[PDB]
C-alpha cells in the first residue's frame, strides 16, 4: 500500500497558514495576507523537497467574532457579514476599510455571514510560467526572488457598520494544494529556517552524535 | 606524430594546438583551447597523430621557400601537471615525427641548398 | 580501450568503457527559435589541484562558459536562450594515490549568505571560468555578502551526504578516475536569459580526502570539460 | 510595379521591371572550402550627393565591405576567401532633373600615381565605406603618393569613353534611375587574401552633368547597395 506516499497524498492536506484579527471601529480594521507557501515551516519543508511545483489552491476561512467592551446600556448587534476579497497579481489593493479596491469587479470577493458553513474559494495555477519555483538561482536586482511566483493577496473586512459596541473578528486561513505535480527532487532542509524571504542558514551538524563509531 | 617517452606510471594532459596561417600564435592555454586543438592524455595514449591541412592561396602548389608569409604554427601547452608516483622520475621527454600525409606533390626540380 | 571524440575543432580522449550518467533519463533536445552548431564544441576549463586540505569546488553553468568563444558571444548577443550540457570530469592520479570525489550537477543551486539578512553578491556566487571553493570552516557572520561555504551543508542548508539525489557520479581513485554527466535543459520556462540566471551548478566535493606517501605527487589535477548540447536562442528578424 | 527583396535581416525595394546586367554572362557560384550564408545580406553604404560639379566616385570592392558586420569579421578571421557581388545603384531624382551616369565595375582596376616614380598609398586608393572622388583637374606631380584622378583617363591611362567594355549600365535620369550589375568572381587564382587585393572597383562617372532649374533640389542622392554572393573561405580545422 504505497498509495499514501504519492505526491498528491503527501501535499494535499489543509493547513492553517495565516491568522489575523480586525475590529470594526478603526478605519484600519482589515486583515491582509500575501499568499505564499513560506509562511509555515512544516509546509515550506514539504514543498521544498522539489524544485518545480504546479498546483491549484483551495482556501477555507474560519471566521469568529468576540464582543469588545462598550458603555452602551444595551448591545443587540445583528448577525455579522464579512467580505473576503482575493486580489489577483497586479490588481488594486486597499489601504482602508472604505476604499475603492473593495468594489473592484475584477477582484473576486466572497460575502459570508456568521452562523453558516465557512466560506471556501479556489484559485487555479495563475503563473505566466509553466510551474512555480521553490528555488531560483538568479536575479530578477535581488537574488532568488522569481516574481513569477506571485499568487495574489487576500483581504478581509467587516461589511456591517459599527453598532453600539465594537466587534473584533479573527480569521484563520486554511491552505490546501490540489492536483499537485512536482519535479526535480531536492535534499530535505537540514538547517533551521532563518528568514522567510531567502534560504539563508546557520551551519549545523549533519546529524545527532553518539559516543563512538562502535556505539 | 608526438610520442610520450616517460614512465608508464606518469600521467598528465597536454593541449596540442594548431594555428592556421594568418592567425597569430596562442599566448595562453585558454587561447589555444579556443582554437583548433586536441587534448592529449599521456595516461591513456602514448602517441598522438595530427594531419595539418593544406590551406593555400588557391594556388594548389606553393613555394618550398617563402618570404615573411603567413606560416601557421603548432604549439603544446600544459593542460595539467605531470602526476607521478613515488620513486618515479617526473622529468620526461617527447619525440616528434613528421611525414607527408595527404596527396603530396612537388614541382620544378632544382639544386638543393645544403650542398656547398 | 581509448575512444577519441571530436566536436567542432576540438577533440578529447576518454576510456571507451566509461559509464555516462544521464541526468534524469532525458537527453538534451530542441524546443518542441534559432539554434547554433558552431557552439557544439568541447570547452576545457582550467584544471584545479586536488590537495589534502581541499574542501571542494563548484562552477555555475551558464556563467562558466560566458567568456568562451561563440557561446559567450551568443550569450551577450541574444537576450534569451536554452541549452543542455555534457560534462566530463577527469582526474590524473597514479595507483599510489587514494581518494573519493562526488561529482554532482545541482539544478537551481540557490546558495545562502554568511550574513543572515543579506544575499551573496555575483562575484562570490560565481567566478566564471575560475572555480569557487568550499570551506571546511564556517564563514563568520561579520562578513556581509559572502556565500556560507561550509562543505557539510553544501551552501544550501542541507545534508551534503544527501546530494546524491541530484544526477551524480562517484570518482573512487582506486576504481575509476573520470565522470560523465549528461544534463538536459531544466527550467520552469521554455527559454530564459542566460546572464541573470544560472540553471545548473556543478559541484566536486571530496568525501574521502586525497592521501599519498612522501615522494608521490602532492596534488591530483581535475579537468572539467563542458560541451553545450542542443543550444538555441531567440530570433532577431522581422515576420 | 515594385518588387521587395529580402536578404537575411535586410530588405530593399526595386522597380519590378528593372534590367539586371550580368557581368560576363556568368552568375556567382561556389568553387567547383567553408561557405558563410549569414553574410548573404544587403549592405547599404552611405549615400553620396551628385552635384553639378561632381566628377565621379569609386569604391574598391573587398575594402568597401571591410567594416560591415560578419563579412568584415570573416575578412579578418579567415586568411583566404572568394566571393561574387550583386551591386544596386539607385538615384533619387525628380522629372525636373537631367543627367547621365555610367555605372561600371572594373576588374583589377590598377590605378596610377600623380608622381610618376611612386605608387599610390592605400588610403588614397580606397576609403573603405567612404567613396573616393575623381577630379576634373589634373593632380600635380609635386604630390608624392596620390592617385592621378583625372576623370577623362579614369585613373588608368585609358579613354574614359571606352570603359563600356567592362560590365556596365547607363543611368539616364529622363529614362531610368537604377542600375543592377551582377559580378562573378574573377581572379587568376581560385582564392585570394581579401585584405591585400581588391578584385573589383565600382565606378560612377557623370558623362552628362546634373542640371536643374532654380528651386529644384540642388543635389541627387546616389545609393549603393552591395550583396555578397556565394562567399566562401578557407577551413580552419585539422584533417
Amino acid at each position: 500500500s504505497r498509495s499514501e506516499s504519492s505526491i498528491e497524498n503527501f501535499l494535499c492536506r489543509a493547513a492553517c497558514v495565516y491568522y489575523a484579527t480586525y475590529t470594526n471601529n478603526s478605519e484600519k480594521g482589515y486583515a491582509e495576507w500575501v499568499i505564499n507557501t513560506r509562511q509555515v515551516a512544516q509546509l515550506r519543508r514539504k514543498l521544498e523537497l522539489f524544485t518545480y511545483l504546479r498546483f491549484d489552491l483551495e482556501l477555507t476561512f474560519v471566521i469568529t467574532s468576540a464582543q469588545q467592551p462598550s458603555t452602551a446600556t444595551s448591545v443587540d448587534a445583528p448577525v455579522q457579514t464579512h467580505q473576503i476579497m482575493y486580489v489577483p497579481p497586479g490588481g488594486p489593493v486597499p489601504t482602508k476599510v472604505t476604499d475603492y479596491a473593495w468594489q473592484t469587479s475584477t477582484n473576486p470577493s466572497v460575502f459570508w455571514t456568521e452562523g453558516n458553513a465557512p466560506p471556501r474559494m479556489s484559485i487555479p495555477f495563475i503563473s505566466i510560467g509553466n510551474a512555480y519555483s521553490c528555488f531560483y538561482d538568479g536575479w530578477t536586482g535581488v537574488y532568488g526572488i522569481n516574481t513569477l511566483n506571485n499568487m495574489g493577496t487576500l483581504y478581509m473586512r467587516h461589511v456591517n457598520e459599527a453598532g453600539q459596541g465594537p466587534i473584533k473578528s479573527t480569521v484563520r486561513i486554511y491552505f490546501k494544494p490540489k492536483h499537485v505535480k512536482a519535479w526535480v527532487p531536492r535534499p530535505p532542509r537540514l538547517c533551521q529556517y532563518e528568514k522567510q524571504k531567502n534560504v539563508n542558514f546557520t551551519p549545523t551538524g549533519v546529524t545527532t552524535t553518539r559516543v563512538g563509531i562502535t556505539t | 606524430t608526438f610520442m610520450f617517452c616517460g614512465s608508464a606510471m606518469a600521467t598528465g594532459k597536454f593541449l596540442l594546438a594548431y594555428s592556421p596561417p594568418g592567425a597569430g600564435v596562442p599566448k595562453n592555454r585558454k587561447d589555444a583551447m579556443l582554437g583548433t586543438h586536441v587534448i592529449w592524455d599521456v595516461g591513456l595514449q602514448s602517441s598522438c597523430v595530427l594531419c595539418v591541412p593544406w590551406i593555400s592561396q588557391t594556388h594548389y602548389r606553393y613555394v618550398v621557400e617563402d618570404e615573411y608569409t603567413a606560416a601557421g604554427y603548432i604549439t603544446c601547452w600544459y593542460q595539467t601537471n605531470i602526476v607521478v608516483p613515488a620513486d618515479v622520475q617526473s622529468s620526461c621527454d617527447i619525440l616528434c615525427f613528421v611525414s607527408a600525409c595527404n596527396d603530396f606533390s612537388v614541382r620544378m626540380l632544382k639544386d638543393t641548398p645544403f650542398i656547398r | 580501450r581509448v575512444r577519441s571524440i571530436t566536436l567542432g575543432n576540438s577533440t578529447i580522449t576518454t576510456q571507451e568503457c566509461a559509464n555516462v550518467v544521464v541526468g534524469y533519463g532525458v537527453w538534451p533536445e530542441y524546443l518542441k527559435t534559432q539554434p547554433d552548431v558552431a557552439t557544439c564544441r568541447f570547452y576545457t576549463l582550467e584544471s584545479v589541484q586536488w590537495m589534502k586540505n581541499s574542501a571542494g569546488w563548484w562552477w555555475k553553468l551558464p556563467d562558466a562558459l560566458s567568456q568562451m568563444g561563440l557561446f559567450g558571444q551568443n550569450m551577450q548577443y541574444h537576450y534569451l536562450g536554452r541549452t543542455g550540457y555534457t560534462i566530463h570530469v577527469q582526474c590524473n592520479a597514479s595507483k599510489f594515490h587514494q581518494g573519493c570525489l562526488l561529482v554532482v550537477c545541482v539544478p537551481e543551486a540557490e546558495m545562502g549568505c554568511s550574513n543572515l539578512n543579506n544575499t551573496p553578491e555575483f562575484a562570490e556566487l560565481s567566478g566564471g571560468d575560475t572555480a569557487r571553493m568550499f570551506t571546511d570552516t564556517q564563514i563568520g557572520e561579520t562578513n556581509s555578502k559572502k556565500v556560507q561555504t561550509a562543505v557539510w551543508n553544501a551552501g544550501m542548508g542541507v545534508g551534503v551526504g544527501n546530494l546524491t539525489i541530484y544526477p551524480h557520479q562517484w570518482i573512487n581513485l582506486r576504481t575509476n578516475n573520470s565522470a560523465t554527466i549528461v544534463m538536459p535543459y531544466i527550467n520552469s520556462v521554455p527559454m530564459d536569459n542566460m546572464f541573470r540566471h544560472n540553471n545548473l551548478t556543478l559541484m566536486i566535493i571530496p568525501f574521502v580526502p586525497l592521501n599519498y606517501s612522501e615522494g608521490s605527487s602532492p596534488y591530483v589535477p581535475i579537468t572539467v570539460t563542458i560541451a553545450p548540447m542542443c543550444a538555441e536562442y531567440n530570433g532577431l528578424r522581422l515576420a
